[PDB]
């Protein structure tokens, strides 16, 4: 679910997108909520860090 | 309350009010000993994001029976990330 105003919520629980209770292994409909994009000096305006 | 999410812990142990926000491991039976000889409210501190400690004061600490003299009322609510504590002390 979405966030309420100014709430923080640290959690490494792998997100079951469906009804598959993976409970420790990433898979189809079981992903991590934390994702990371990288920043390179050769990237475009919209993809550079601010 | 098992170290998978962040958990706010507030303790007033008769002297200094201590507030911490840690990913705490709590015991099966949390307690502080009563002269005090234990501290078992939590078992770990990890990826903690907030701590505050007040000034000292003095309150009751010993086992003493009788009739109650101080009514100490509180309200605890969380609105948009702000944890609001209200209180009133009365004889
Ligand atoms: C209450 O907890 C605080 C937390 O730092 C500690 O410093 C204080 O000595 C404790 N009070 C006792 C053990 O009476
Ligand atoms: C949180 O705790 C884990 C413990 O394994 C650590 O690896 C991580 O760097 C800490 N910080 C964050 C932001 O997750």
């Amino acid at each position: 679910s979405n966030l309420k105003p100014f709430e923080r919520d640290i959690s490494t629980e792998i997100y079951q997108a469906g009804s598959t209770p993976c409970n420790g292994v990433e898979g189809f409909n079981c992903y991590f909520p934390l994702q990371s994009y990288g920043f390179q000096p050769t990237n475009g305006v919209g993809y550079q860090p601010y | 309350l098992d170290s998978k999410t962040q958990s706010l812990l507030i303790v007033n142990n008769a002297t200094n009010v201590v507030i911490k926000v840690c990913e705490f491991q709590f015991c099966n039976d949390p307690f502080l000993g009563v002269m005090e000889s234990e501290f078992r409210v939590y078992s770990s501190a990890n990826n903690c994001t907030f701590e505050y400690v007040s000034q000292p004061f003095l309150m009751d600490l010993e086992g003493k029976q009788g009739n109650f003299k101080n009514l100490r009322e509180f309200v605890f609510k969380n609105i948009d990330g702000y944890f609001k504590i209200y209180s009133k002390h009365t004889p």
